[PDB]
C-alpha cells in the first residue's frame, strides 16, 4: 500500500500547502485585531499556526466552534472569507478521505485478483498434470 | 567390467548427446575424485571440494560452496563421487564457446539442475544460482525470465522450460 502511495500523497500535501498559504492572509484581521476577549487568536497568527489550524479544519473537529470564534471579527457580509474556509474544509476532507479509501479498496481488489488468478493457474496446471498422467499411463 | 554398467551407459549417453566423447574423460574424473577423497570412503569433504574447485576452475569460495550445496541433495555435509562426476560433466570446460550450447542442452531431464526446489518450478533464487554458475547478464536473465513467465506467476513449468530450451537450441543452431 505505502509503495502504491506515489502521487496522491504529494497531491494531498500540495493542496494543503496552497490552501494553507492562501488562508494565511484571509482571516488576517482575526489575529491582527485589538479585541481583548478572544481565545482562538493564535490559531491564525503564524504560518506554522496556519498549517496547524488548516490541519485542524482537515480533521474536522469543532469547525462549528472555530467558525463562531472567528465570527467575533466584524462580519463583512461573509462574501469571500467564510465561504472560502468552509469550501476548503469540506472539499479537502471529503475529497482526500474518499480518494484514499477508494484507492485502498482498489489495492485490496487487485490483491484478491492476483491471488485468484494464481489459484486459477494452479488449478489449470493441476488439470494438465492429471491429463498428462492419463497420457503417460496409456503410453505404458 | 568397464567401470560399472551404469557409468558405461552414462558414457554412452554422453557420447550420443555430444559431438566428441573425448578419451578417458570418465577415467580422469574418477582419478581426480580418488585423489580428492583421502579416506576413499566414496565421499569428499567440503574443504576438499573447495580446494579441487580452486585448483581446477579457480572459482570463488562462495560460488564453490553454493555449487557444493546444490550438488549435495542429501545434505549430509559431504559430496559423493557420482555427484562430483556429474558436476565435472556439467562444467565440461565452461570457458569454451561450445560449452554454453552444451549447458543449454543440459541433460536428459534438463529440468532438475535448474529446479533446486524440485517442485517443478524454478524461482528467482534458482535463476540467480544458475546465473552465478554460468555467466549471463542480469538484464538478459531478467528478460529471459519475463519471456518464460507467460502467466506472470514467476513459476517455470517443465514443459515451458523444455520449450524454451528447444527454442534457444534452434536459435543457436540457426
Amino acid at each position: 500500500a505505502l509503495k502504491s502511495m506515489t502521487f496522491l500523497l504529494m497531491l494531498l500535501l500540495i493542496f494543503f500547502y496552497i490552501f494553507a498559504v492562501t488562508g494565511v492572509y484571509f482571516f488576517r484581521e482575526y489575529s491582527r485585531s485589538t479585541i481583548e476577549g478572544l481565545e482562538y487568536n493564535m490559531f491564525f497568527s503564524d504560518l506554522l499556526n496556519s498549517l496547524v489550524t488548516v490541519f485542524i479544519l482537515f480533521t474536522l473537529d469543532h469547525w462549528y466552534a472555530v467558525l463562531q470564534d472567528i465570527w467575533k471579527v466584524p462580519e463583512s457580509s461573509r462574501v469571500f472569507s467564510s465561504i472560502y474556509v468552509i469550501l476548503w474544509l469540506l472539499l479537502g476532507s471529503i475529497i482526500f478521505r474518499n480518494i484514499i479509501v477508494a484507492m485502498m479498496v482498489t489495492n485490496f481488489q487487485n490483491i484478491r485478483s492476483e491471488l485468484s488468478e494464481e489459484m486459477s493457474h494452479l488449478e489449470v496446471q493441476y488439470k494438465a498434470d492429471m491429463f498428462k498422467q492419463q497420457i503417460i499411463q496409456r503410453r505404458q | 567390467m568397464k567401470l560399472t554398467p551404469g557409468c558405461f551407459l552414462w558414457y554412452l549417453y554422453m557420447d550420443k548427446i555430444y559431438c566428441l566423447l573425448s578419451l578417458r574423460n570418465v577415467k580422469a574424473l574418477m582419478v581426480y575424485f580418488h585423489l580428492l577423497d583421502v579416506h576413499h570412503r566414496n565421499t569428499l569433504n567440503d574443504v576438499l571440494f573447495f580446494h579441487f574447485l580452486q585448483h581446477v576452475t579457480n572459482l570463488n569460495k562462495s560460488q564453490i560452496g553454493m555449487i557444493f550445496d546444490l550438488l549435495d541433495w542429501t545434505a549430509v555435509g559431504e559430496i559423493g563421487f557420482d555427484q562430483f562426476y556429474v558436476l565435472i560433466c556439467i562444467l565440461l570446460a565452461h570457458q569454451d564457446h561450445l560449452e554454453d550450447h552444451f549447458m543449454y542442452r543440459h541433460s536428459r531431464p534438463v529440468f532438475e539442475l535448474l529446479d533446486l526446489d524440485g517442485e517443478m518450478n524454478i524461482g528467482a533464487a534458482n535463476f540467480q544460482n544458475y546465473r552465478f554458475l554460468f555467466n549471463i547478464k542480469k538484464q538478459e536473465l531478467r528478460d529471459l525470465f519475463h519471456d518464460f513467465d507467460i502467466t506472470g506467476d514467476r513459476l517455470l513449468n517443465y514443459k515451458e522450460f523444455k520449450l524454451y530450451t528447444i527454442f534457444c537450441t534452434d536459435k543457436s543452431i540457426d
